């Protein structure tokens, strides 16, 4: 959270830019509000299809539905590869 | 009711979703920060001020107004 945000940050911005001390941390807070808001929105719409747990699409639909849209494109490739792996051992 | 409150328990493929997508999140976040303040200019500094900039003038970052206040 504190050393795997860092390199989030710097893989994210130029080679040659830089982020204060103070920046990072906001970031690394906002990255968990981020979190607990997606959960809390994806069993938000879990129940409004009344369906027992979170699925893969919940937290998709909750993400487009939160207006990070641009997303879904990358994560659902990225479900596709995890899927994959999975289906083998 | 003790065997059913393990209910709505969290599956592997939505850890692994949640965990890749607060990855895209930080990224975003600080990529957009960045842009937002200089645009395409190399080797900038961004500080605090962005930060709360980018939060403030995007409506999908509207959930961070209380964690990223005005001033720190």
């Amino acid at each position: 959270p504190n050393a795997v945000i860092g390199r989030l940050i710097k893989e994210a911005l130029p080679e040659s830019a830089s982020v204060s001390k103070e920046a990072r941390a906001a970031i690394a807070r906002a990255a968990s509000v981020f979190a607990i808001f997606v959960t809390s929105s994806s069993t938000a719409l879990a129940h409004k299809q009344n369906h027992k747990t979170i699925t893969a699409k919940d937290i998709l639909q909750t993400l487009t539905e939160l207006d990070f849209e641009s997303f879904v494109p990358s994560l659902t490739q990225d479900l596709e590869v995890y899927r994959k792996v999975v289906k083998e051992k | 009711m003790k065997s059913s409150m393990d209910t709505g328990l969290i599956t592997n493929e939505v850890l692994f979703l949640m965990t890749k997508c607060t990855e895209l999140f930080v990224r975003h976040l600080a990529g957009a920060a960045y842009t937002e303040e200089f645009g395409q200019r190399p080797g900038e500094a961004l500080k605090y001020e962005h930060l709360s900039q980018v939060v403030n003038k995007n409506k999908n970052l509207e959930f961070l107004l209380q964690i990223v206040p005005q001033k720190i």
